[PDB]
């Protein structure tokens, strides 16, 4: 059971990464090759974890290009019976818990947030976790300790107005990789950046806001609003939690451009790598921006409006640079 | 084909930049004033017992700055478009001591005298256990990292010493930062232009 995370990743890639290194998958190449952004209305909740996956499963969306799966499941017991039988069956269980009682997290008995981590070994004192968050821990828990965060209310927290309000239900997630993988070969990189792009550029749905014309109108609403208000307090916190995996996945997908980059000595490959990176970093200003009004009242609409557009042009920069290095890995 | 030929560069002179006027904003804290950390929106801040003692002349591979002399409502420059007056001159490099809250990058836009500006690249790292994606340098990497209601030990607190050239032969006069709340500047060093010619052999 290895640890894996990244500094713009939050607990979603590096529980999945983790599973992922266990049945021998490289997660640079199954969670780094999708490249989006999407957002429903009304599908957000409170959660470090939370990406918006339908039609698909939260790992199949995450892993858009390989046949990778994952279900959720709520344990009914008082016990870790059902975690014991996961474990006995192969299966590497994700659970969800409250960072409020884990004795290693820094937000012990201070903060409630909802919180992903690996169980991997349970005795009949001990539940056995992996959580590589900074600061990465691995090891041994009270079993109370454990059934505290996993059966957790996570009651509306004042110093976590992102991640709070949402119970750990003692809920947890299956992972498994149904079949084949695809052959990585440069034809299959293309492919995977052609396929970005071309949903990045097209015209979203009527229900979700998607690619880069959703990006647009979606940061127009967020600096239409007016800074203190209600709405505009919701909307902020909205903000901040729905764009760390977004962001999350911006900086693996500039990873997965470097690394067969190298692969193939193909400069093309890293000169797209930066711009996909300046989209990931782009969206810190955004997000900060945003995380500072909304907690401290750092009211500042015009740098909001100004990181926002910032953020466009540099998607729009990223998609061109895609084309050319999709051109240079394969003929279309 | 390959030519590599040796050769001789001058001694520049480093300018260091007083930016004690511009503090606005604490990412330092002691353990007697862990609630007023502002590194990050969840309170955060360095250690001060692990920094530079305030004032202080430090170098960092090589590059010399002076520890700010800080007050209580700031101790670091969180960045805001602030203009920032340099003595006019030649230069080759800015080095800025820094932090992001997540990595990003913006631009430092250089006066010169002329009228003309240039919008200069700059990319500031993590710190939160950081790692350098622009290829910066470790400037401070801490043991440990101070939360609104305690120390957490087993957390480093990461610094940067990122490096910004001005390829302009012109008199620079004035220097914009980043408008970016992310982005925290703690040290600014000026380097200056220095003579380079072929060496004895061939
Ligand atoms: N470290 C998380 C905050 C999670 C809530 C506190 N454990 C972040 O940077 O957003």
């Amino acid at each position: 059971v290895e640890l894996w995370t990244r500094d713009l990743g939050s607990c979603l890639h590096g529980t999945l990464a983790t599973a992922l290194i266990r049945d021998g998958h490289d997660p640079v190449t199954v969670l780094g090759a999708p490249w989006e952004f999407r957002r429903r209305p009304g599908a957000w909740s409170s959660e470090e974890y939370f990406f918006f996956a339908e039609p698909d499963s939260l790992a199949g969306r995450l892993a858009l290009y390989h046949p990778f799966e994952s279900t959720w499941h709520r344990s009914d017991g008082d016990g870790v019976d059902d975690l014991r039988e996961a474990l006995a069956a192969g299966v590497l269980p994700i659970a969800a818990v409250d960072n409020f009682h884990l004795p290693f997290r820094p937000a012990f008995h201070d903060v409630h947030a909802a919180h992903l981590l690996v169980v991997y070994r349970i005795t009949e004192t001990e539940v056995y976790v992996s959580d590589a968050q900074p600061p990465a821990f691995q090891g041994a828990i009270p079993l109370a300790d454990f059934l505290a965060s996993w059966g957790s209310l996570n009651p509306p927290d004042d110093a976590d107005v992102f991640f709070s309000a949402s119970p750990s239900g003692r809920r947890w997630l299956r992972t498994r990789m149904t079949g084949p993988v695809p052959e990585p070969d440069r034809h299959w990189v293309g492919r995977v950046i052609r396929e970005n792009v071309a949903r990045y550029r097209q015209e979203p749905p009527a229900d979700t806001q998607t690619g880069l014309p959703g990006l647009r109108r979606y940061l127009d609403e967020l600096c239409a609003l007016t800074p203190g208000t209600n709405a505009a307090s919701e909307a902020l916190s909205e903000l901040y939690v729905i764009s760390w995996n977004i962001q999350a996945q911006s900086g693996l997908h500039a990873e997965f451009l470097r690394a067969h980059s190298v692969k193939w000595r193909i400069p093309e490959l890293a000169e797209a790598a930066a711009g996909v990176d300046a989209v990931a970093h782009g969206w810190t200003g955004v997000r900060m921006t945003g995380a500072h009004s909304r907690v401290w009242q750092r009211h500042r609409p015009a740098e909001l409006r100004g990181h926002a557009t910032a953020l466009v042009r540099r998607l729009e920069a990223a998609l061109d640079l895609l084309e050319l290095a999709a051109d240079a890995v394969s003929l279309e | 084909r390959v030519l590599t030929l040796p050769g001789t560069a001058s001694a520049p002179e480093f300018r260091l930049i007083d930016i004690d006027g511009l503090l606005n904003n604490r990412a330092t804290t002691d353990v007697r004033d862990l609630g007023s950390g502002r590194l990050n929106a969840w309170g955060n801040s360095f250690p001060a017992a692990e920094l530079p003692a305030p004032g202080s002349l430090i170098t960092v591979a090589g590059i010399p700055f002076t520890w700010a002399n800080a007050h209580a409502r700031g101790d670091n420059i969180r960045c805001e478009g602030q203009v920032v007056d340099i003595p006019p001159g030649q230069y080759d490099w800015i080095y800025l001591l820094a932090a992001s809250e997540r990595r990003s990058e913006d631009t430092i836009w250089a006066h010169y005298d002329d009228g003309h500006a240039d919008p200069l690249r700059v990319g500031i790292s993590d710190f939160l256990d950081g790692t350098p994606a622009f290829g910066e340098l470790s400037a401070f990497r801490t043991s440990r990292m101070h939360y609104p209601h305690h120390v957490q030990e087993g957390l480093p607190t990461t610094m940067w010493l990122t490096r910004v050239g001005m390829p302009r032969h012109g008199v620079a006069r004035s220097l914009r930062l980043p408008r970016s709340v992310a982005m925290h500047v703690f040290a600014l060093t000026l380097r200056t232009a220095a003579a380079v010619r072929l060496a004895e052999g061939a």
